RNA sequence: UUGAUUUGGUGAGAGG
DNA sequence: CCCTGTCTGGCGTCCTCTCACCTATGA
DNA sequence: TCATATTATTACGCCAGACAGGG
């Protein structure tokens, strides 16, 4: 199985899951652990914002592949935001401070 | 772009300000069309337009006006997304407190109020009421009332009274409560008692009431009155394959709420009697408690079947949250999955790819070579010429594969070599071909495997993918320095086969000008692979400053060392290969290349070493028969001498002469020597069965049987593996864990009956059981530990520092185990070793300890090396580059950088798997002695006898450095003394630990010192001997009119006056405890060494109770403080011990539990670290009474332990960095000038910062005291509390954070992989320096 | 061709700034407007930075000498354009 | 402006 | 009032693949 | 079809952490 790009979930931005969906691999967290092992800080941003997650960072990322400038211009995941939405939904002010 | 994350109360003005409209009605939507609800759950007004730019409804079909809202629609007009941002909040009819700050453990509301959870919730839930200000009557304000106390009150306080109940009246009492009122009373409270325990209860209280104050948090904002609610977009009502919606739980929570909130407010407006709207806001509580936390009020509620349904918590927290499933791991695409298989064509830095995933994979960048050719236009061309796969996008994939590495990863990744960076070649066929040698640091065979590929998408990351995660950089572990291209298996025994020799072959003796042909004569067909011969080789030496220098000369060696010769670099010696070459040997071959080459002659000789390999195994044909396993043919006449042993034994046990236990050890003490002799007959009869004769008589040689090159190559196979094939495997243990009499006698090449099978199918099946339940331990473990590092980044260069371990060989009293150049390899010194002779600056203070260093150590035989340890390191926030030590993976020192904490945590996690889970002394070795903690008296015979208990006898040899340790107890007969030179096995200790002796110092006449027979002691005259002794009772069996009495004996001279200490007045008593026996009665005159008294008496989740830091069930009792000792009270709970010392100050005692055989007497001196009972020590007292250098010796010692019974090499940095994660957490003891308080506990690099800035200063500091975190407990607690949300519970650690306003500087790895940036360890350690540095 | 980068990690001895020294390299090789320093054997951006390296012509220093003289050369370009 | 629903959740079994 | 059983909460391995099954009521 | 709103099973194993009881 093999996948560049497709279709993803409702709730979260990342892509789907199996075979029969047309989905990509999960990097999961001992991965994430493996690549803070070496010095692998721009792999593992585009492998948790570019390639996963960040909705304008993907169609900036393709417009920027295919037009041939290998470069990503990250921002912020969406699961995150979606994470600041469901703590927020609780009693809790959780924020994003100063410049 | 943002920099901390702010986490704090949600105040009701907050909540409106969050939100876009009141969320009324309940009903979710239409569900007979498609459209929602005007206005329900899933409204328009109040969040957005279900379609882009469109009134749901119908208006605004183009783009021109943006934002009316007209009134057939009541609907706002912007993006599709916009509603996932949106957020509704319920207007609660009746206040609800929080579940978070109510049921918490320990509540926020509980231990600031100061009412027990208990009755908080009773009123809580409408079942009590409780008072606010009463007035002029005789009530408290925290009391409580029920329903009778409230109506006789209600008749007697008719006026000023005020008694409310539920969240009401609970948030009236926050409401109305001085924080600051509180902060004086509690502290005035806290400053004017002495009670321990209400210390304690004053401290937790006073420190959330203060800290509720230093941040903008009302007391008020605990209960809930604007409920928010969630975007609809994160709770999504999406249909299945069908007409039905399977909708979320979320909606049926906040439907219920809702529903719930609009009956009470009708009952309100209809004014219901009273028990109508308790139990209608009691529902209300319930339903906004249920919503919030699911489950953690009673048995939760549930809507299909029985299943509970999921709350927003249960959104949060546990693996399926949005930490562990979404925000630290997450779906990725440019992403693959197949199968594996081998290829072996390949070199090391690439790997087979096959073409239908490399055209899926690639799809961008075929775009865009295809659109820069100029052979479409528009990208759909692109796309059909792809779905079509022409003719001509072949060469477009061979265009864009080619300098572009991809990522390898297996599923169960463990360590950091689980993910490599290959070339793709392209490969017709659907498998990924994986370089054989890769493999083994994979941990793949090739027996279903799959792995994932990763496309490195930008240009930074191709670069990370060949310069720091390509498959050549990963020649050594980073647990150890051991190399991990290792050649596994077929090349070993094509290597074992191909350098070995025979006594006779084609070409024996002859003489040939070179090693081409050498493989000239073998390929011809006129000499063998292994036939001894002279050849001429030139091996180059470079003894010159980096000069290669040609020395060519004839070695008699073999034909097959000669063609392997051909493929050894230059700088090797030749001896490197005129051994056999098993797999050790080669191991160290590619070792001793690396550390001699560099890096590009051994990742190319480690191609041509598995090359070679793989085809002279293939010309060796190697098999394996059923004729290789040869049966010993003493096998037969072993098992009935055997048989005839137990028939002996068992004929003793009709007979009734000896017991059951003895006859069960006899039996399997007999069948354990049989094993062994039929082992040996078997290993005697393959390791040189074969007996080949040369130009006469015969001559014996090591066998090429099949089966014994596959053992002593070391490919497959080991002592006990081809013991089980040949010989009897052993006796089997049934699952009772205890051995099983009868053996299997039978091996595999004979049959084994159904018996034996049954048996072996006992000891076969627990080790499934074993391996599938000890994975889940093993891969927590490495969980905990990399959530405890998570931080640690390499971040100076030195701390300047003189402070350090000190690094000595390990000896548990066998052979020395572990020498000195495995521990302090590569570990930088801390200050300059002396040369043993003398006074010799040998090696200087700062110096790497590199292989050349350890050389001139052990040439030196160096007793010892002080060398810097991570748990010294004086960096705040982070390791310098000294204190690491060498990279490990890296030659030279450790960059500024990277990141330690998480590849040491992996390193010790890793070996998880294959660790388990479920008299006197006799020297070995001849040399002379030294004693250490010796305090000693000569007795009358001569055998120095030892006057404390601690003492450490050395064995040191007649160089200087100590080859033996052993401890020998308090008064042993030594059969040697001090500086003594010995014979090698001579018994040089004896003692009886039956008998604890009472052996004297000096000599004199006995007395009975309040021994009375009767009372104190008791009559007991020897049955079968005559000799009597009076019996020492405890201070238990007599009666409590003579338990006051201590019977003692303290020693006279010949006239009566007592005989003193030489160097005290002091008269040497010795009281004599508990169950004691008197050897030596009244009247007769004694001398030292002769006794007063007869006084009779692992694997991986040690592993575990070493990082968690738990006690024992019986620790070791130590002694706080140095003095003399006494007793105390007689047995109420414990016995008191009291310890008074020489200068410092008395008022230091423990209760002992007085189920332990002590150690100490009451004229003994104790000190700070010294044992008072025995068993294991609890490593919390280690670190409060010897030092951290000593918890951290005790710590890398007790796991490598483990980490080398089970046989694995792991370097201690891990363990010491681990170490210092446990102990960073420290507790003040004299707040001095600063901010803090008494006993605050606060993190050790904060108080050092700031006493090191008041310091400077003219102000004298703070003290503290460090205190030992487990390590769930240490990465729990934090200043980050993303760190500590993301590992275990999230309620607890976010209403912690909440309450106190906590703030998180990220600053850390697991920060930034939540909020998506760059690592602030590896390459973006110049990207966070360039951002702290423009602040 | 490229299999191991070790003579560029010993000129540029921390092997965390070679990745960065070689990435705003390939980025003025990409985009970028400028060609190589080194002869060019169907290799990518990506080995001909790391293959400039290797030889000791380009490390951080050169980098921002070059961006130095480019800025310059556009302070030059816009002073004697209009004035 | 040129198209669409599993993830959600349970249970059972399997691979490494 | 300092030990103490006793009770309550909170952990328990990663990755993947196949299949089936999904609230009752009701004038 | 369109609002109404929650009951008759038990069978893990530590391991911390808080709580009423009593010498
Ligand atoms: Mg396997
Ligand atoms: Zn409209
Ligand atoms: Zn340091």
């Amino acid at each position: 199985h093999a996948r560049s790009t497709g279709s993803y979930s409702l709730v979260t931005q990342q892509p789907l899951g199996g075979k029969a969906q047309f989905g990509g691999q999960r990097f999961g967290e001992m991965e994430v652990w493996a690549l803070e092992a070496y010095g692998a800080a721009y792999t593992l941003q585009e492998m948790l914002t570019v390639k996963s997650d960040d909705v304008n960072g993907r169609t900036k990322m393709y417009k920027n592949i295919v037009d041939g400038n290998h470069q990503m211009e990250p921002g912020m995941p969406e699961s995150f935001n979606v994470l600041l939405k469901e703590i927020r939904s609780l009693g809790i002010n959780i924020e994003l401070e100063d410049e | 772009e943002f920099d901390a994350i702010k986490i704090a109360l949600a105040s009701p003005d907050m909540i409106r300000s969050w939100s876009f409209g009141e969320v009324k009605k309940p009903e979710t939507i239409n569900y007979r069309t498609f459209k929602p609800e005007r206005d329900g759950l899933f409204c328009a007004r109040i969040f957005g337009p279900v379609k882009d730019y469109e009134c749901l409804c119908g208006k605004y079909k183009r783009l021109k006006h943006r934002g009316v809202i007209c009134e057939k629609c009541g609907v706002e007009v912007t993006q599709t997304k916009v509603r996932r941002e949106r957020m509704g909040h319920i207007e609660l009819a009746s206040p609800t407190a929080h579940i978070w700050f109510l049921k918490s453990l320990p509540s926020r509301i509980g231990l600031l109020l100061d009412m027990p959870l208990r009755d908080i919730e009773r009123v809580l839930y409408f079942e009590s009421y409780v008072v606010i200000e009463g007035g002029m009557t005789n009530l408290e304000r925290q009391q409580i009332l029920t329903e009778e106390q409230y109506l006789d009150a209600l008749e007697e306080f008719g006026d000023e009274f005020d008694a409310k109940m539920g969240a009401e009246a609970i948030q009236a009492l926050l409401k109305s409560m001085d924080l600051e009122q509180e902060c004086e009373q509690l502290r005035e409270e806290l400053n004017e008692t002495n009670s321990e325990t209400k210390r304690k209860k004053l401290t937790k209280r006073i420190k959330l009431l203060e800290a509720f104050v230093q941040s903008g948090n009302k007391p008020e904002w605990m209960i809930l009155t604007v409920l928010p609610v969630l975007p609809p977009d994160l709770r999504p009502l999406v249909p299945l394959d069908g007409g039905r919606f399977a909708t979320s739980d979320l909606n049926d929570l906040y439907r219920r709420v809702i529903n719930r909130n609009n009956r009470l407010k009708r009952l309100l407006d209809l004014a219901a009697p009273d028990i109508i709207v308790r139990n209608e806001k009691r529902m209300l509580q319930e339903a906004v408690d249920a919503l919030l936390d699911n489950g953690r009020r009673g048995r939760a509620i549930t809507g299909s079947n029985k299943r509970p349904l999921k709350s927003l918590a249960d959104m949060i927290k546990g693996k399926q949250g949005r930490f562990r499933q979404n925000l630290l791991g997450k779906r990725v695409d440019y992403s693959g999955r197949s199968v594996i298989t081998v290829g072996p064509y390949l070199r090391l830095h690439q790997c087979g790819l096959p073409k239908k995933m490399a055209l899926e994979l690639f799809k961008p960048f075929i775009y865009g070579k295809l659109e820069l050719r100029g052979l479409a236009t528009t990208i759909k061309a692109a796309k059909k010429m792809v779905e079509r796969e022409e003719a001509v996008v072949w060469d477009i994939l061979d265009e864009v594969i080619r300098e572009h590495p991809v990522l390898l990863n297996r599923a169960p990744t463990l360590h950091r070599l689980g993910i490599q960076a290959f070339e793709p070649v392209l490969i017709e066929g659907k498998a990924i071909q994986l370089h054989p040698l890769v493999c083994a640091a994979y941990n793949a065979d090739f027996d279903g495997d799959q792995m994932a590929v990763h496309v490195p998408l930008t240009l930074e990351a191709q670069l990370e993918a060949r310069a720091l995660m390509m498959s050549t950089n990963n020649i050594l572990s980073p647990a150890n320095g051991e190399p991990i291209i290792v050649p596994s298996q077929d090349v070993v025994l094509g290597l074992y086969y191909m350098t070995r020799d025979c006594v006779n072959a084609k070409g024996e003796g002859m003489v040939l000008t070179g090693p081409k042909e050498a493989e000239r004569l073998y390929r011809s067909g006129l000499a063998s692979l292994h036939a001894r011969v002279k050849v001429r080789i030139t091996e180059y030496e470079k003894d010159a400053n980096g000069e290669l220098v040609a020395k060519t000369s004839l070695k008699d060696t073999t034909v097959g060392r000669a063609i392997l010769w051909m493929i050894v670099p230059k700088g090797l010696p030749y001896s490197i290969v005129n051994q056999a070459l098993g797999k050790k040997a080669i191991s160290k071959m590619l070792n001793t290349c690396y550390r001699i080459l560099g890096l590009k002659p051994t990742v190319i000789f480690a191609d041509q070493i598995m090359y070679t390999g793989f085809a002279y195994a293939a010309r060796s044909g190697a098999s394996v028969g059923i004729d290789d396993m040869v049966i010993p043919e003493k096998k037969h006449e072993i098992i009935s001498e055997a048989e005839a042993e137990v028939a002996e034994i068992q004929e003793q046990f009709q007979s009734g002469l000896v017991t059951a236990g003895e006859r069960y050890n006899k039996v399997i003490d007999i069948w354990a020597a049989a094993n062994d002799r039929v082992s040996k007959a078997m290993m005697d009869n393959l390791q040189t069965e074969t007996v080949i004769n040369r130009d006469g008589q015969e001559e014996k040689q090591v066998s090429f049987n099949s089966i014994y090159m596959m053992a002593d190559s070391g490919a497959r196979g080991s002592a006990a593996q081809i013991r089980q094939l040949a010989g009897m495997r052993g006796l089997m243990a049934k699952p009772d864990g205890s051995i099983i009499e009868t053996p299997i006698t039978a091996n595999f090449r004979e049959g084994l009956n159904v018996l034996q099978y049954f048996i072996s199918t006992h000891g076969a099946r627990k080790g499934l059981a074993d391996t599938a339940l000890k994975t889940a331990n093993s891969g927590y473990l490495t969980r905990r530990l990399v959530d405890v590092a998570q931080d640690l980044v390499v971040t100076e260069d030195d701390c300047g520092t003189h402070e350090g371990i000190m690094m000595t060989p390990v000896i548990e009293g066998g052979d020395v185990k572990e020498p000195l150049r495995d521990r302090v390899l590569g570990r930088v010194t801390a200050e300059d070793v002396l040369k043993p002779g003398t006074a010799d600056i040998l090696v200087p203070r700062n110096t790497l300890l590199h292989e050349q260093w350890c050389d001139l150590l052990e040439e030196n035989s160096v007793d010892a090396v002080k060398v810097r340890s991570v748990v010294s390191c004086d960096t705040d926030f982070g390791v310098c580059a000294h204190c690491y030590g060498r990279d490990l993976a890296r030659g030279h020192i450790i960059n500024k950088g990277e990141a330690i904490g998480v590849i040491a945590a992996q390193s010790i996690g890793e070996p998880g798997t294959q660790l388990t889970m479920r008299s006197s002394i006799q020297v070995k070795n001849k040399g002379s002695i030294k004693l250490s903690n010796v305090k000693s008296v000569v007795n009358s015979s001569g055998k120095l006898v030892i006057t404390s208990r601690n003492t450490e006898l050395k064995l040191i040899d007649e160089f200087g450095r100590t080859k033996e340790s052993y401890k020998v107890p308090y008064g042993a007969v030594l059969a040697k003394g001090d500086g003594e030179q010995v014979a090698g096995g001579e018994t040089v200790a004896n003692w009886d630990p039956h008998t604890m002796p009472v052996i004297t110092e000096v000599s004199g006449f006995v007395r009975f010192t309040d021994m009375i027979d009767g009372q104190t002691i008791t009559r007991q005259t020897d049955e079968l001997t005559g000799l009597s002794s009076l019996v020492v009772l405890d201070s238990a069996e007599r009666t409590a009119g003579g338990k006051d009495l201590r019977p003692a004996l303290k020693i006279v001279d010949a006239q009566g006056n007592d005989v003193l200490i030489p160097g005290t007045d002091m008269p040497a008593q010795y009281f004599l405890p508990g169950k004691a026996i008197v050897q030596l009665e009244d009247g007769v005159q004694i001398s030292s060494g002769d006794t007063l008294a007869r006084i009779p008496q692992g694997g991986l989740p040690r592993v575990a109770d070493l990082f968690e830091a738990r006690r024992p069930k019986e620790p070791a009792i130590l002694a706080e403080i140095s003095g003399i000792v006494s007793f105390g009270k007689e047995t109420k709970g414990k016995r008191r011990l009291v310890i008074t010392p020489v200068d410092g100050s008395d008022p230091y005692e423990e209760m002992i539990p007085k189920w332990r055989q002590l150690n100490v007497f009451e004229g003994e001196r104790v000190e700070r670290g010294d044992v008072i009972s025995d068993g294991p020590e609890a490593p919390h007292d280690i670190l409060r009474l010897r030092g951290v250098h000593a918890v951290t010796r005790y710590i890398v010692n007790e796991v490598q332990d483990v980490y080398r019974l089970q046989g694995v090499k792991i370097n201690d940095k891990h363990i010491e960095v681990i170490v210092r994660q446990m102990l960073r957490k420290a507790t003040i003891v004299n707040a001095g000038s600063s901010d803090f308080l008494e006993g605050e506990q606060v993190e050790y690099s904060r108080v050092k910062i700031a006493n090191r800035e008041l310091e400077a200063n003219g102000k004298v500091g703070a003290t503290y005291s460090r205190d030992l975190l487990g390590i769930t407990k240490a990465s729990l607690a934090t200043e980050s509390f993303i760190s500590a949300a993301s590992f275990q519970e999230t309620t607890r650690v976010l209403t912690e954070a909440a309450v106190a306003g906590k703030r998180d500087e990220l600053r850390g790895l697991k920060e930034n992989v939540i909020v998506g940036r760059l690592i602030p360890a590896g390459t973006g350690y110049a990207y966070h320096q360039d951002r702290m540095r423009r602040r | 061709a490229r299999v191991t980068v070790q003579d560029a990690v010993e000129k540029i001895g921390n092997r965390f700034d070679l990745v960065l020294v070689a990435a705003r390299r390939a980025r003025q090789m990409q985009v970028g407007g400028k060609d190589p320093l080194v002869p060019e054997e169907n290799d990518k951006t990506t080995v001909i930075a790391l293959r400039e390296i290797e030889e000791g012509l380009i490390n951080n220093q050169i980098l921002d000498v070059r961006e130095r003289q480019e800025q310059q050369e556009q302070e030059a370009a816009e002073l004697q354009a209009v004035t």
